[PDB]
């Protein structure tokens, strides 16, 4: 009714978030987010390994998102993998397609040993929009970049960071798109759009997902929100 | 290492220039409705099955129908001999595909029925699961499945610079973007949109004017696929 | 734009209808209160109604159908039938011959069992509620089954049933054909092969005169070609 | 009655059309439509590790897709018991008349050899998918294409020794049939498969399904294969 | 490298010679019907199971009962250790026994019903898919599982120009035919038929006629196994 | 021919010829040649007129009037579905229990996994099962321990007129319920169900010795003097 | 070579020493009962739904309820990435501790019921099985599934000779022994006991008595957890 | 009850037991055991192959027992792996823990070639008592060691078996602790505890299974009669 959401969130307001870097001390790098009632636990494990034959001169980044059953009642019946994957699949394209990682400094040995970092994201729990939670995390993670140089000799350096990807999730809610939707407006809608922002203004990834379709306008007013609650976003985490 | 040399692609076209595309429908004879596509290297077979109520009624679901669409590779189908099968990659092109149908086909007139869409790709250039989802509309109209609009769709990216159309194999891995979008011609609705690479919020729009664009010149394929069954 | 005196331009999904009368099955209402097809079809217009009928097949059981089905599901007092229709029909107990007690439906009736019933009701959603009471339904035993298109189920019983009677003579055998495309054989071994040879080539050649007198002459020399 | 249900006779095949090929992304390809049967075989080959037992041999791994476009039914049954058959009967078809020459497909004596992959996929059903499958499978190996180009070498040819024709046949009433249409593979239970060379030499064979032959059926069914495996073979594939 | 020299093959057969064979029925505890057999160096146990009226989804079909006969190796069973659980060569043999078994039960008389038989083959020598099945009919019977007769079969394949019978793992290996086929003796009717490799018309005949007659005797070892189980002293037979 | 004995014409294997005049029964089946042919690895049984072949086998056929204890596996709307060991599951139908209830209402008085005891009503061709609870002793079983015997070996636990099985109540200090399908419930303390159970296994292994009474009455005495 | 030369372990404890432990109740939101542990290196989040019907009938159980407890290990939680899902190990695990949970709660109370158990290891050093279900009683509590006692229980084995309490990672691979335990506080009844190794009679009861001794302290740190939370 | 149990079995009395060294003459070792009415065949398949990285001085030994469908009606419904895995594990435990295979002394080339020891046990008839079951035919077939040593050059040798261990399963029949339960008696009480021991008095491995508890007098029982009955058990077939 008054310009607000189901909550006292504005269409243009995200849910609280906390971030606790180094979550998984035992890892190389790691993060823990919480976005309202939305919990996920993002691990980095980076190893040497073998680079593809293709691109022998770069390493590799591999992505793995869990929806354990902890995270809600109806999981594991279903549970369908296809949320899972897509999730996965995202999050690792907004990751890859920033060039966040800068995978030609992970060379140990040309053409035979690169760094393989595993990005491996555990939900443990589930009220809506977990695509953002799970960009938040991943990014978080990958800051604690910690590359164990000092098993290949050389020299613990940190994983180079180069960009700072926010993905926001947008749905439509009557005639207005908010964004960051809580459990309750991701069903109460049809329809959702996630955009993956850089710092530079550059649109890095996008995705429509769930059954319904959108208006050109809409998707207009999309990437400009995305681009706009992404900056907000971007300066008040990861400074 | 480069893509155009002449504002000219490796394969010759401009830069707003579709690859070349035939499409017949009713090619098979078991489903109730099929079409095949060709698509640049693409060869894609679709079928459709359906509507009919689950048996058991477990998976049954009372308001509208379901859209089970299920994208296939062959093991034939891709530059080194893939393992036959469902992964990851086939999994989230069948989820897409599947919301994206659900828009168009009238789903509250077959209410706990199932439409399966079986998309075989037999030998696969870029952009492949967009001449699936254009080969599923056809196959759809073939079956007597009622839609409000036949989904169409295309590609598009960024090419040293240039907004370019209908990306190849090879601008596709190299390049700095691609943009698969599939639309309802009708109202311009997206049913279906993703996005790779590096793009500003001006190129992005023009790509998708482009896109837009092109769906006139698909749609009559598509129009003409399902026209050449009677004559 | 375009369009005939009758049968106006042949439609596809979406496109619109900009003709006066009343809207039936194949139309609807988008957002900006236009009328658009909903089937790849052929607009069918008559003083009263607007129409596309589609190309297609999926038969849809209507009132009065004799049909040919397939139980699928033993149920407490109902059998569910598969029709060859985009629904399952429903077989009461109390609409059977049969004094059963609730849960002894599986005495008369198994699931997988074919039966000649007729269509008692269609509702809404085009599902079916089925009868046997009236004379000639009955369980179909043994015998082969036959799947041919709908549409082609009227040639192949002919004017007043001329075709499938004269079969039936000529192949040796007994012949019960549902409205759904489901056809019931069952004959001598031989027969059977004849039966269903004859039902292709009058599916396949429907639309020639003298059909008769093909399938006649077809069923006279293969009984000859052996001997 | 002296014909089929068809037109067509007890030796006589249903059309027949092959194309060479059809997947130029794959080394060798081969559509194959045998009446409404539809299926198209690809084979891609390369470089791998040979088995431990012959370090001088090439492999051939075969294997046939019954894929859900194919068949309404499928998922109703699907029995996957069937695509394995005839991925198994394929297989040895090609196997056991020595068409593929694996000795000739040795790169590095004991650690690299030429793997043959032949895959298979059903597109349509419309019955007898075992010598649809042999007809692709063998067409598909013709186009041979082995890249030799990227093991430095040269392209070449891959070695088709013969020419198997692989041929099914059922029991109706007392008159057995060969190429059975998918009515008449339900019309009667227990089919036969009996592959031959142009050597007259019998390769393969198989009884299915559920259902019992006498031994003068399997005489009949072995003289009718290897007579309609003859014309076969001097039609399509000279 | 040649596998016979006076006539006489690697382990010291004619040509038409059966290695040892042993059947012993109801040899297990807990199955409704059971067999024992060993033949060369195959051992196989058999377990029957059934007939219930079943479970699970779409195996509820009305006509007949169903034959799931799983044809299972065990890991030590072979030449070099194999993975436990079927594989495609597993699922290949579990259709054919099961086709097989389905011809001679009389599977009519149980609609909705399922019959386990469980093939456990413990050692191989070749030719185990008729050994299993030879073992199955008597643990089929010994379950009081109807039968129209008792499915039996036999081996036999080209070795160096000469046609043999029950090929040896060796003999199977290296000659130029295997040819397993399994019958109703009554009738002469052939429920299971396999051949591989490369043979005449006028050779494969030979075979069959030389299978033919050696079901003659593998029947036999079957009957006793059945009578042996309980008692047998007075005659009749 | 072959030999035959004066009564039980010797032992036959399925697919045995039978060459004996009389009404074929159970265990033979009619071959191509119009022949007969034993079904079964059994006896060819001849009785008067009638021509059996009984086989050698288990797998309990009820047969009406058994008194049996079952597992309850379904709950239906109107009836229950109950294993009694036999190729085919029983049903019980709402309306041959002695409890008042409305249909739906059946899980309150029997859910699966349930135990009864219960008889035969009837057996149709099938060797389906109805099954009853109205007559005075037959109830649901409630806790003890429940035993699985050969039901060809009931005969003899229950003994002449219920005389062994009455018996070792006493000495076991238990209760106990015999079905005619070899399911037997057994309840008492702890204890006492150990030597119901120790007992019962004596008998069905033993169960051709005359003065079986006497060694288990005593069997029991030895395991309680035990103690 | 050795873990020790004081007679001081790796990390500077005693022989009968526990390793830290914390536990948190009541942290997430959508389970019923929840319960985060924190027991040395390990960090252990443990939820539980239930006790509801099944669906589908088939695999329900009609004298009492299930208890399904699924443990899982997080990719990132061992040394080296492991592929998520669970393997052999991981289903033993899972029976072991449903079984144990079997004993306590009181199952008869819901027949045909379900009553999921998920302990997500997200940090694993050694005895992880006794930290989840140590956890696992917290959360059945903080769901008000019915218990008849709060199992507890903790590790001992064999180092260099000397028994020792709660072994870590190193101890465990390395050291001669290894024995969880898990009890029932109320009688002392175990319902959780593995044993690998080598040990005599003597040595064993030893490393009971130091079991049996250690969960006392821990079963408070179980009785804190649930009252602080409210 | 009275020192008797439902057979004529006293607390601490095993069934008959009859042990086929042997059975399967094709492998490296097997051995055919029957325990009362539970049958086991235990087959070692031993060959060459790679070592783990970790441990490159040291042979393979893996473990696994078939619950086949064939040995129990209800098997194959479910067929809960649940049990079926506890026995492989435990089983492998009393051999592994016990020492017995001496894996040092299995090292062709030293962290390129070790031998692996299979060892793969069939069910084909359950009659209650798996574990030891299965432990009795593991332990025998080890003893036909024959690792084929000519295939790597060298020459056949008998595989070191340096202890045997015997594993004990107990439950509780009312208030007595009996040992090696038939499967009535293994149904009559919920709560089964597995105590495997060597000849020189040590424990190796001990496992308590299935819903129950035992209390700490019981678990002092079971330990002394597994000692006992164990030294039985190893005197009479293990000279």
């Amino acid at each position: 009714k008054g310009g607000k959401r189901i909550d006292g969130r504005l269409p243009d307001e995200f849910r609280e978030l906390t971030i606790i870097e180094n979550y998984i001390p035992r890892a190389n790098g790691s993060a823990y987010v919480a976005l309202g009632n939305t919990r996920v636990v993002a691990g980095v494990k980076i190893e040497a390994g073998e680079p593809f034959p293709d691109t022998p001169d770069q390493g590799v980044l591999t992505t793995n998102v869990e929806l354990l059953p902890i995270a809600f009642p109806s999981f594991e019946a279903g549970p369908p993998n296809d949320l899972a994957i897509e999730v996965s699949r995202v999050v690792d394209r907004g990751i890859r397609e920033s060039k966040m990682i800068s995978p030609e400094k992970l060379v140990i040995e040309q053409g035979k040993k690169v760094w393989i970092v595993f990005l491996d994201i555990n939900v443990l729990d589930y009220d809506g929009n977990l695509i953002d939670a799970s960009t938040i995390a991943a990014v978080a993670a990958l800051r604690n970049a910690v590359v164990p140089a000092s098993k290949e000799g050389g020299e613990d350096f940190k994983l180079p960071v180069s960009s700072t990807p926010i993905s926001v999730t947008m749905v439509k809610i009557g005639d207005t798109l908010v964004c960051d939707p809580s459990l309750e407006e991701d069903q109460i809608c049809g329809g959702r759009i996630t955009v993956t922002t850089t710092e530079d203004g550059h649109i890095r990834a996008m995705q429509k997902g769930e059954i319904g379709a959108f208006t050109v306008e809409d998707v207009k007013k999309a990437v400009k929100m995305s681009l706009e609650v992404g900056k907000k976003l971007r300066e008040k985490y990861f400074r | 290492k480069l893509i155009n040399e002449d504002n000219l692609r490796l394969d010759g076209r401009s830069f707003n220039e579709l690859r070349p595309i035939k499409i017949q429908a009713g090619v098979l004879n078991r489903a109730d409705g099929s079409a095949y596509i060709e698509w640049g290297g693409n060869k894609i077979m679709v079928g459709v099955y359906g509507p009919k109520e689950a048996y058991p009624k477990h998976s049954q679901d009372i308001d509208h129908a379901i859209v089970k669409a299920r994208y296939n590779m062959a093991a034939f189908s891709v530059d080194e001999r893939k393992r036959p099968g469902p992964d990851r990659r086939t999994m989230e092109i069948s989820k897409v595909i599947s919301e994206a149908l659900s828009s168009s086909i009238m789903i509250e007139q077959f209410p706990r029925a199932e439409i399966d869409v079986y998309i075989e790709v037999l030998q696969a250039d870029a952009g492949t699961r967009i001449a699936g989802l254009t080969a599923a509309t056809v196959a759809l109209a073939d079956a007597g499945v009622p839609m409000r609009d036949m989904v169409v769709g295309c590609t598009a990216g960024k090419v040293d610079g240039h907004m370019v159309l209908d990306l190849s194999k090879e601008e596709d891995n190299y390049g700095e973007a691609d943009i698969p979008i599939a639309i309802m011609p009708k109202t311009g609705d997206i049913v279906l949109m993703q996005m790779d690479g590096d793009v500003t919020e001006d190129e992005l729009y023009q790509a998708m004017d482009m896109i837009f664009e092109a769906t006139k010149r698909i749609s009559q394929i598509q129009r003409e696929a399902l026209l050449n069954k009677y004559k | 734009m375009y369009q005939l005196g009758d049968v106006k331009k042949i439609v596809l999904p979406g496109d619109p209808i900009e003709v006066q009368g009343k809207m039936r099955n194949g139309v609807y209402r988008g957002q900006d209160n236009r009328y658009y097809s909903e089937y790849f079809g052929t607009l069918q217009v008559n003083d009263q109604f607007v129409d596309v009928v589609p190309f297609s097949g999926q038969y849809i059981p209507r009132k009065g159908d004799k049909v040919i089905g397939k139980v699928i599901e033993v149920g407490p007092s109902t059998w569910t039938v598969d029709i060859n229709s985009p629904y399952f029909a429903m077989l009461h107990m109390n609409d059977t011959p049969w004094r059963m007690s609730s849960g002894d439906l599986k005495r008369y009736l198994n699931a997988g069992d074919y039966i000649y019933a007729k269509i008692m009701s269609v509702n809404e959603i085009k599902e079916s509620w089925l009868t046997l009471k009236e004379p000639g339904l009955k369980k179909l035993e043994g015998g082969h089954m036959v799947l041919i298109h709908a549409s082609r189920v009227p040639r192949v019983i002919g004017k007043g049933g001329g075709m499938v009677n004269m079969v039936k003579e000529l192949t040796a055998t007994r012949i019960i054909i549902g409205q759904n495309g489901l056809i019931w054989i069952d004959g001598p071994i031989e027969g059977v092969t004849m039966a269903i040879a004859a039902i292709e080539m009058i599916e396949r050649e429907a639309h020639t005169e003298g059909l008769t007198a093909r399938v006649e002459s077809f069923l006279k020399e293969l009984k000859g070609e052996k001997d």
